């Protein structure tokens, strides 16, 4: 290749090889023209190689035909206006033919000198390639936070009450919609913990026999509330399908059926089958908070960004638990008063220790039992330990980040009001003019010529 | 792509001419080439009154011949140098490729009901008249009414070198840079 | 505004698609006067 | 010796002394010729430094008659092509005698130009040398994880079938093999706890007295798979004693000799004092889900690397158990009723509450025994939580840069297709001049002499 030019005579000295055993064809050498250094000055620091050098790369800036653009005539030097400690990794590409990334300095402006010398991102070494998309990430991940259009009525009210439901903290009515929401939320789970106490005999009878007639009217009650929210938000999606297949309509979904499941069940017979299972689903509207508190986002986002961990987690504990629950029972089988009575009846003993519980209703009463059962408690611990950090190390980065990005919102909120504060400076500056810099003039002479092409005139 | 191709050799820009706007050219998109999205950061940067985007959509496609998606820097060169240092017979048609906005060649009043609603769009709402709705229609009612003679390329051509006036405003540049 | 001052010739040529479309008023061009390299020295490193 | 060269009329000077105790040899002084500053000019950035000053290491390639060759003599200077900013660090070396890395720059370029110049990395001063040898052992990992040989049939079907045996990802057969082994360990298991719990009269007979005639030939199905399987692996592995001696064949050994050890003792004679030991023995074809989870392989790579931890571990769990159990023996002695009737009957409650378990069927019933317990409880939690993080440390290391490593193999068959694109393209560029640069004319000058010294022709 172009690459090792140097080398062309040894290539040419191995060629010699080839006469002996060759039919010579008179093969019509180039008879080539026949090397002085050049110097590169990037703004003030100049840069001296061969010109062979750069031209071993025929596809960039600076070797090419395109050089010839910051050619300055009279003093026999190329001048680029460019960084001068960023060209140094431009001219080291040239000899070598690998990049070098410099670890101190910004990505962004790295990249501006790449694309302006005909460099790629993908010719850099080996080296240091790994740290260089590690960074690029990050700059990426800021572009796209900075990005993610949090832009908040030309339409029906379909968008402009929409707004609200997304965002509760803005408007009157949205925060009277939340705070309703949220308490009438508590309110049922609370009143559903007072009709599962008992309250008052021919018995200890609990508040659902005797009371519970009201208590009726207030579980329709939420669950009417929660329909009818429910359906403000679907006649102010966009997205109403996908709206409903995003995880928060799934939940609230699942937090309206049981009421109108039981009275589906009730209206033509009844059982008591499915009514624990619809009084135990009835409490599922406590997941409905994840909208009311970020907290709760953020762990949902936590869990399924780890979740082959999660999955992991699983498979290492119902490992350990099978294993010390087989070495248990068939260890404190004989005794006299065993509870080890099987494997199954061993797993509840084996997740009590390893999460150093311990209850005390089954312990080892053998010598060879409690040598296991202690080792069951160590790896346990260390079965737990192991993806603890990494759940509560992804919490906290995204808590951070979402704590973050809200001074990244901040920082573009104020980089508009100054880009505003120029044009409404350039434009006052127009006007002080006409009442009455070497740039200025010209430009104001465009503005003068926009303002007769119209027969109009800007005004303050 | 040379230096010395796009020299004086139908090019009105001069060696030390053409090394000056490359420099700012690359300035901008160090790739050599700018795109529509990028061609617009810059012209509303002349004309912070309103937004500029809108006009220069319909002057990026006249920049951008054959429709291919970025104008390189070998053909924004001569199209600089026909609109500034041109002669008359090259501004007009470079003029009237920029009204047609279709690919076919012909005005029909709702082209370039556009074009000139651009250029009033690009003032904002800032000027004394407090402009108008209807204010667009009435600048190309009056433009129809000096050369639309029934209901074309030799129409424009002829009708701008009647008036002497606008003749002297297409060269206002040439002098100057 | 003045951070793109190299692309005054190209804003200069797009003012020409106005003319056709206007009424000459001889908008008066200011005829500027006409650009070498100048050396900033900080404490001995030249820049230019 | 050559460093301290400035001194040497110190050195004369002391010479001095030893004349008066000296018998006259005239020892003949050499009478040398007689220092002008010279410039070395690394691409650009002039380097000016006495020649004295370089000449004091004669064994580099500054001070050395091999810097003639680049010497370049109309502008009367040594003009070099490397690195500005990396050459700084070789001229301080001449002066001092020591070299300084610098944090900011890439270990891969720095060493080249040491090996330039001819300095070692021996030679580098003790204030930086830690940090050097450990961006080298980056580096250095970095081409061990990049050639690490993972590519992957002109031979016999043992290597085509033992890449489907290595690797069950790939083609059709592995993925099936993979499958359905996983699903008879699974099972194989399940149907154990299956039998383990009882089923059902005279007595709660088990699932393994009136049943385990089918869960006898499920059970000899699945040794009779496990063993094919390993033969299969056997018969495909070019290190099969190796093989033999690595772990995951120890581990299969292990859960397939129960079955025959089973059958040859019940064979002549039955007894029950092998017979739970070998059911026990059963259970361990759980760890044969390594090969299937890549986390079981990290696990046992992380408990290896920090194997030392644990053996520290050990001992201090076995020192606190022995201490606290003497302790509250010998304060819980005299009790009424006390179970704490010995060390090693009181080893079970310090394991329990060291490891802040619990159970509460052995406390201590006294003041002195109190205290005690609750210091065994505190020193037990400080002694787990010494080995803990450093586990968990490793392991999420080992599995960052397992997860890390693919990345590096995406690099590199990315790398190598430029590679491949650069061939062809160099090849298609010869073409191109055939049908109709300034080292393109020589080089395809070269093809043409291979082209007619075998009166053959490259055609696309």
């Amino acid at each position: 290749a172009a690459g090792v030019a140097a080398w062309l005579p040894f290539a040419r000295a191995a060629a010699i090889g080839w006469m002996p055993v060759a039919s010579g064809p008179m093969p019509a050498p180039p008879r080539q023209e026949r090397d002085a250094l050049i110097v590169l000055n990037v703004s003030g620091t100049r840069f001296q190689t061969w010109q062979d050098t750069l031209e071993r790369y025929p596809d960039t800036l600076l070797g090419s035909s395109e050089r010839d653009f910051f050619y300055h005539p009279e003093t026999q030097q190329y001048f680029f206006d460019r960084d001068p400690d960023i060209f140094r990794h431009i001219l080291n590409f040239y000899r070598t033919g690998k990049l070098h990334y410099p670890r101190h300095e910004c990505i962004s402006a790295y990249d501006e000198e790449l694309a302006f010398f005909g460099l790629i991102p993908e010719i850099i070494g080996d080296c240091c390639y790994e740290e260089y998309k590690d960074r690029r990430r990050e700059n990426a991940e800021r572009l796209q936070d900075d990005a993610d259009t949090d832009t908040a009525p030309t339409m029906t009210a379909r968008q402009r009450v929409w707004r609200a439901f997304e965002n509760p903290h803005t408007s009157t009515m949205a925060l009277v919609f939340y705070y309703v929401t949220g308490f009438f939320i508590a309110v049922s789970v609370i009143a559903n913990v007072v009709e599962t106490v008992p309250c008052g005999h021919i018995k200890e009878l609990p508040c659902g026999e005797r009371y519970a007639v009201a208590f009726f009217c207030l579980d329709t009650a939420c669950v009417m509330i929660f329909t009818v929210e429910y359906l403000l938000r679907l006649a102010a999606a966009p997205s109403r399908y996908r709206f409903v297949r995003s995880v928060m309509s799934i939940i609230d979904v699942v937090a309206i059926l049981p009421y109108y499941i039981g009275l589906v069940m009730t209206d033509n017979e009844d059982v008591s089958g499915a009514f624990v299972t619809l009084r135990v689903f009835r409490v599922f509207r406590i997941f409905k908070f994840s909208r009311h508190s970020q907290g709760l986002r953020i762990l949902g986002y936590t869990l399924k960004s780890c979740a082959s961990e999660l999955g992991f987690l699983l498979f290492s504990l119902t490992m350990a638990i099978i294993i010390f629950a087989t070495v248990m029972f068939y260890a404190e089988k004989g005794s006299s008063a065993s509870k080890f009575t099987s494997i199954p009846a061993a797993f509840w003993y084996t997740i009590v220790t390893m999460t150093t519980l311990g209850y005390g209703d089954m312990v080892p009463k053998t010598i060879a039992g409690k040598i296991f059962g202690s080792i069951c408690s160590l790896s346990g611990v260390l079965v737990i330990a192991l993806p603890v950090p990494v759940i509560v190390s992804n919490f906290s980065r995204i808590y951070h980040q979402n704590q973050r990005a809200d001074k990244r919102r901040a920082q573009k909120k104020a980089r508009l009001a100054r880009i505003r504060a120029a044009k409404s400076g350039s434009a006052n500056a127009y006007m002080q003019s006409k009442r009455s810099s070497s740039f200025e003039t010209q430009h104001h002479h465009l503005l003068h010529c926009l303002e007769k092409t119209t027969n109009h005139e800007f005004v303050d | 792509p040379e230096g010395l191709e796009q020299l004086e050799a139908q090019t009105n820009f001069t060696k030390r001419e053409l090394q000056v706007l490359y420099r700012g050219f690359k300035n901008e998109c160090p790739s050599g080439v700018v795109n529509e999205d990028t061609f617009k950061q810059i012209y509303a940067q002349f004309f912070p009154h309103g937004d500029a985007s809108t006009y220069a959509h319909y002057l990026f496609n006249a920049f951008d011949t054959t429709q291919t998606g970025s104008v390189k820097f070998e053909d924004f060169v001569t199209a600089l140098s026909i609109l500034l240092r041109g002669t008359v017979h090259e501004k007009l048609r470079w003029t009237f490729n920029l009204y047609d906005i279709n690919k076919d060649g012909y005005i029909n009043k709702e082209e370039m009901m556009d074009i000139v609603k651009a250029i009033y769009d690009m003032m904002g709402k800032y000027t004394y008249p407090v402009l108008k709705e209807d204010t667009p229609r009435q600048h190309v009612d009056v433009f129809f009414q000096k050369m639309d003679k029934n209901k074309t390329l030799d129409e424009f051509l002829e009708s701008c070198q009647e008036d002497d006036n606008i003749m002297r405003s297409l060269q206002l540049f040439q002098n100057v840079m």
